[PDB]
């Protein structure tokens, strides 16, 4: 059974930074593409990052490109999301996701909330 | 129109 | 034009009845395959199915067979035959486009289904 559990969220201010983690299990982590997706307080879903199975490639939408950095440590079965130069708009529930077939978001974690104050 | 691009999620 | 998804209005349903939820792709992308997601209160979103232009689809795990999909041009429909209290959720569609130069993935604004 595939499981993903995020952590690292908390209260932060604009301009600050924090790093999120996703512990993965129930499957061979090094074989799948991983993603981060977030949900704003308004409940709108928004893709924020992609990283290939071996960490070779990464993609980001313009809203976070240049500020966020997705990475992974395959030996630790852990996905990460470094969030820098935080903005009020970064406030959201952050989900870690794995795909299946051609579907990007086949499996989701429980999420961790990042709250940007001020 | 535009042709959609996809990828296999496992490799 | 931009890749966008427009979802039908939110509505209420009566048990046993049948529901049809709509998600419209931008004309320039009417051939695209999309995904339906179901999110119940305080639960992570959940993968429901992948719906192609010819309407063919494959559902994810844990999805009752009373869930089906079909297409009509740019429209992509999520059909829920019969209905149960557990179907009460927000249904969101999404569409990916792995364009080498730059990946894209858009979600619709969701359709809240009450029962």
């Amino acid at each position: 059974q595939v499981q993903l559990q995020e952590s690292g969220g908390g209260l932060v201010q604009p301009g600050g930074s924090l790093k999120l983690s996703c512990a993965a299990s129930g499957f061979t982590f090094r074989d799948y593409y991983m993603y981060w997706v977030r949900q704003t307080p308004e409940k709108r879903l928004e893709w924020v990052a992609f990283i290939s199975n071996g960490g070779g490639s990464t993609y980001y939408p313009d809203t976070v490109k240049g500020r966020f950095t997705i990475s992974r440590d395959n030996a630790k079965n852990t996905l990460y999301l470094q969030m820098s130069r935080l903005k009020s708009e970064d406030t959201a529930m952050y989900y870690c996701a794995r795909g299946r077939g051609y579907v990007w978001f086949a499996y989701w974690g429980q999420g961790t909330t990042v709250t940007v104050s001020s | 129109q535009q042709q959609q691009q996809q990828q296999q999620q496992q490799g | 034009m931009q890749l966008v998804l427009t979802q039908s209005s939110s509505a209420s349903f009566s048990l046993g009845a049948s529901a049809k939820l709509t998600c419209t792709l931008s004309s320039q992308h009417s051939t695209y395959t999309i995904e339906w997601y179901q999110q119940q209160p305080l639960k992570p979103p959940k993968y429901v199915m992948e719906l192609k232009k010819d309407g063919s689809h494959s559902t994810g795990d844990g999805i009752p067979d009373r869930f089906s999909g079909s297409s009509s041009g740019a429209d992509r429909y999520l059909s829920i035959s019969n209905i149960q209290p557990e179907d009460e959720a927000i249904y969101i569609c999404g569409v990916g486009d792995t364009i080498k130069e730059q990946f894209v993935y858009v979600f619709g604004g969701g359709t809240k289904v009450t029962v």
